[PDB]
């Protein structure tokens, strides 16, 4: 009797939790060429000429 | 007797002495296996890759000169006769 609705109202709260959620990332570099060059010093002057 | 006479040296080696004395046999066999200085450059590079792993860079020549960033102990530079073979790795 002592304990009213005007004497313990009774409130509902919680917090907004955003929902988990599991992603995958893979990062690969550039992809590496090799170059194989040779010079000569005539190659570089027929180029020049 | 071709293998006494080229005789390679080591002006720069920053390498341990086990893994030096292999490039000397290596850059000889090189040489007398192939027929011009781009095919010196292609087999080096080729026989390291398979014995220890990663990324070389192999350049070979008569006058040339070389600055570099490299995996440290990872970079030899051997001149023979008037070819220097320059191998280094990096990351």
């Amino acid at each position: 009797t002592l304990r009213n609705k005007f004497n313990y109202n009774t409130r509902e709260c919680q917090t907004i939790n955003p929902s988990i959620r599991e992603r995958g990332v893979s990062t690969e570099p550039p992809p590496s060429d090799t170059i194989c060059g040779n010079i000569t010093q005539w190659e570089i002057f027929d180029a020049y000429y | 007797s071709h293998l006494d006479k080229v005789q390679p040296v080591i002006k720069n080696s920053d390498m341990s002495v086990e893994m030096q004395k292999e490039v000397e046999e290596v850059a000889k066999k090189a040489i007398d296996y192939c027929n011009t200085d781009k095919e010196i450059a292609t087999f080096i590079k080729d026989d390291f890759r398979s014995r220890y792993h990663g990324t070389w860079h192999c350049i070979v020549g008569r006058n040339f000169g070389s600055f570099v960033t490299f995996e440290r102990s990872y970079y030899i530079y051997l001149y023979v006769g008037q070819l220097a073979i320059l191998l280094f790795k990096t990351g």
